[PDB]
């Protein structure tokens, strides 16, 4: 969904002090503790996405702050005043009490309307609405920059459509928008796809194996319809025909699904047989060089009545020549015909899905590839096998080959269909990628025959069309995981391992961090979806140890991960939280100083004893101020003559928090600036308790002078900005037109049903 | 009677929205070109998340 | 200081068997006829144990 954001974080908050006389607006975004000693980066990190959660930007959203306004009681006025933001009635009745310590007149009405009136909405030739409102500068800019960013991704339904087109099959039934929705009809979508290799070519074997049993679960289930003759007859059998029939579907569904059969050790005329059929009716490239050798072995083994051994040692060509002599023309094996589908494959941006056709068959021809067969059954008919007188042999083998040859000519189309809708199932890098590495699906040799023997045409009814509507949705959604978990795990590979030596240290170093990368990512809500542990436990494994293995292999990966918008987000907000560190509570170096030493401050905010400078003085009474590490520090034993002079505090980051008081009084600090242990020394937190000042007060100016010894300076924060410069704080913000509508469902088709 | 059904109340919309909606609820009650089922998705991609 | 052989004949560097033909000679047991001309299942048993 794309939720929508009613009012904009302003952030600001108006501080005056009781005469009025000072008054200062301040941006509030929180403190965040940060740890020295380790990286800043990766601590920025963290604290990025609970700044996005903060300011309501971590999940995509659209701006609708158009109708936040009212308008005024003048007839001439005709402008809409935004009700975001810091309301200008606070900025002026703090400015009417500063004008009342001075003994000024009030604000006249010219210059109250002006003031009241800097607040407005309204819209550009686009047709948004802009609304410039009084707002902290870092809340601007992200905010901004976040709308930015999701509104990559929201565009036009009809350019939508434009984009979805190629993919959209005939048989479903166009859809119907409304005609708001056609000029109006706006829509957030990713439109990237991740590559599904990383996973795929990693674990081959794993992947393979989870895909194929997938699709045969379901090929499995389809709607059917219903002497060495002798030999023939007894081993036809039909109890396996639903496990072979989805084996050939899965040989013509993808590019190279290698099958293997496995012949008895004494061969058979049930082997010669089994061996013609694959050797004829099944796809070239489904057969291996091996198996193209085994199978014309046994062949020869049969009909020239000569053993294993001889045969072990001849070749390809050999067996072929030695085959033809005896009567045998059915020594090739025959490519199949690619089929082009007529629309694009999914997760296949711009390109061509194909699949073989089944049992060999030309679909111009709508015969077999070979021009030759009715010849060469008659050769079989007539021939002498088995160095014997009688035909037995040869005139049984041309009556089953016809009988196979008329079976797979009628049923040939049922198949054809049966594959072009699970071919569309899959994608096209599985389609090149997925390999039989474990032979898992080996078929019998009396399989093989009484498959195509009695083979029965394929029925496909409503009930089957409409359960593989329901899997082609759960295949979507399967794929659409495994690419955002391979991006994710893409991503986590590259920022927390590195390389590995052949040094004990760095193994062990790599051990440790894996494990606890390993630890944190499995607890709460783990971060790979259940899709993907499947995958990696089809061996056996553990889903922590599968993924352990995976993580330890992308190591070194090239493979490139597409910047999504949320990332950028979380890019700006860290390289501010860097960049701007007083606005989160955090600084740099610190300052400090004896009481009589006079150094510049910052004296916009009318503070008494103002501990922020605009920048730490470089020099002070002519000579350049001693800096030195808070590691130096901790260890300085003669730290009692050191901080007679005064110094600065670097190389650490220092969190401090100040409570701006209104009244007046001495500006201290809650506890003592150092700790001096045997082990070291120490900083204690800083707390500052900043009073407004009042010049006349001898009593509060004496104290300030004796009281405290020692002072703390740090720079100013940004946050902080005087009253007088209320005019830096305005800011626009920008939302899109009310008349949008957003469409949850942007399928174009409808379900034939 | 120009309509047996009235595609939606006038008064009760309040944007561009509501129209849809009110459109989409009344649609039983129209000749429709095509009688709508369930959806068919041939494109879906999952973003990351915060 | 010292040195040690590291277990498995894994090389750290390639994360990998020391034999950059593992995987290619697995498949071809798996694929190959022993003992007999005709299968045994050697091959199988054998390949699905070393993988």
């Amino acid at each position: 969904e794309l939720i929508k954001v009613p009012t904009i974080p302003h952030n600001l908050v108006l501080i005056q002090s009781d005469n009025g006389k000072h008054a200062l607006i301040k941006e509030d975004l929180g403190q965040w503790p940060v740890e020295t000693g380790i990286s800043l980066v990766n601590q920025a990190g963290v604290f990025a996405v609970q700044l996005a959660n903060k300011l309501g930007i971590d999940k995509p959203f659209v701006l609708d702050a158009g109708s936040n306004y009212f308008t005024d009681t003048s007839f001439i006025d005709t402008r809409k005043y935004c009700t975001d933001g810091l309301s200008p009635r606070e900025i002026q009745k703090a400015l009417n009490r500063q004008r009342a310590y001075y003994d000024r007149p009030e604000l006249t009405i010219s210059e109250n309307k002006t003031l009241l009136s800097q607040s407005i909405i309204y819209p550009d030739a686009d047709g948004n609405d802009v609304s410039i409102i009084f707002s902290g500068a870092m809340s601007h800019a992200i905010f901004t920059y976040a709308q930015s960013q999701w509104n990559k991704n929201i565009i036009k339904l009809d350019d939508y459509i434009r984009e979805i087109t190629l993919t959209v099959p005939k048989q479903y039934r166009p859809r119907r928008f409304k005609e708001i929705e056609h000029t109006h009809g706006y829509v957030y979508r990713e439109l990237n796809q991740g590559s599904l290799l990383p996973l795929v070519d990693a674990n081959l074997k794993e992947s393979s194996s989870y895909y194929f049993k997938k699709l045969m679960s379901s090929i499995s289930n389809v709607p059917v319809d219903a002497q060495h003759v002798s030999m023939l007859t007894n081993r036809l059998t039909t109890a396996n025909a639903p496990t072979v029939r989805a084996i050939t579907v899965l040989t013509c569904m993808f590019k190279q699904f290698r099958i293997g059969m496995t012949y008895a050790l004494d061969p058979n005329i049930m082997d010669v047989a089994a061996a013609t059929c694959m050797l004829l009716f099944r796809p070239a490239q489904s057969i291996s060089d091996e198996q193209y050798r085994y199978c014309l072995q046994t062949m020869a083994v049969f009909l020239t009545n000569t053993t294993y051994d001889i045969v072990n040692n001849d070749t390809i060509d050999v067996l072929k020549m030695k085959l033809r002599n005896q009567g045998w023309p059915f020594v090739e094996r025959y490519n199949a015909v690619e089929i082009d589908m007529s629309v694009e494959p999914l997760r296949s941006p711009g390109q061509v899905g194909r699949y073989y056709n089944p049992f060999n068959i030309d679909p111009l021809t709508k015969k077999h590839v070979e021009d030759r067969l009715e010849e060469f059954i008659n050769q079989v008919q007539v021939g002498r096998f088995r160095n014997a007188s009688g035909n037995a042999v040869g005139t049984t083998l041309a009556a089953f080959l016809r009988a196979c040859r008329d079976k797979t000519s009628a049923n040939w189309r049922g198949y054809s269909v049966l594959v072009s809708r699970y071919r569309s199932l899959i994608p096209n890098e599985l389609f090149e990628s997925l390999r039989n590495i474990s032979g898992e699906y080996n078929i019998n040799p009396q399989d093989e025959h009484s498959f195509f023997f009695a083979l029965a045409q394929i029925n496909a009814d409503d009930e089957f069309i409409g359960a593989i509507d329901k899997e082609s949705a759960e295949y979507l959604d399967e794929y659409a995981t495994l690419a955002r978990d391979i991006s994710n795990s893409l991503t986590l590979v590259k920022a927390a391992f590195g390389p590995l030596e052949r040094t004990s240290g760095s193994i062990i170093n790599h051990a440790n961090n894996l494990n606890k990368v390993i630890n944190h990512v499995f607890a709460d809500k783990p971060l790979i979806s259940e899709t993907m542990l499947k995958i990696l436990t089809i061996d056996g494994t553990t889903g922590k140890d599968g993924y352990r293995n995976w993580l330890d292999k992308l190591v070194g990966h090239n493979y490139p991960v597409y910047v999504e918008p949320v990332v950028n987000i979380m890019n700006f907000i860290s390289a501010r939280f860097v960049a701007d560190s007083s606005y989160f509570g955090y600084t740099n170096e610190i300052m400090i100083m004896p009481n009589h030493i006079n150094v510049p401050v910052d004296d916009r905010f009318g503070f008494r004893d103002s501990p922020f400078c605009t920048s730490l003085p470089r020099t002070i009474m002519g000579n350049d101020v001693r800096r030195i590490s808070y590691n130096v520090f901790s260890m300085m034993e003669d730290i009692d003559d050191v901080i007679s002079e005064g110094f600065i505090l670097y190389d650490a980051y220092f969190n401090f928090s100040y409570d701006i008081m209104t009244t007046d009084g001495v500006t201290r600090l809650k506890e003592d600036i150092l700790i001096v242990t045997d082990t070291g020394n120490d900083i204690k937190p800083i707390h500052f308790y900043i009073y407004f000042e009042n010049r006349n007060d001898k009593k509060l100016r004496y104290e300030s002078k004796m009281n405290v010894s020692y002072r703390l300076y740090i720079k100013t924060p940004a946050c902080l900005l005087p009253l007088s410069d209320y005019m830096r704080a305005q800011h626009d913000y920008v939302s899109p037109s009310s008349s949008r509508v957003y469409i949850k469902d942007p399928a174009v088709v409808y379900t034939r049903s | 009677k120009l309509f047996e059904t009235s595609p939606f109340d006038p008064l009760t919309i309040k944007n561009n929205q509501d129209v849809v909606d009110k459109l989409y609820a009344t649609q039983s009650s129209s000749i429709q070109e095509v009688v709508p089922t369930k959806t068919f998705a041939t494109e879906l991609q999952f973003g990351v998340t915060s």
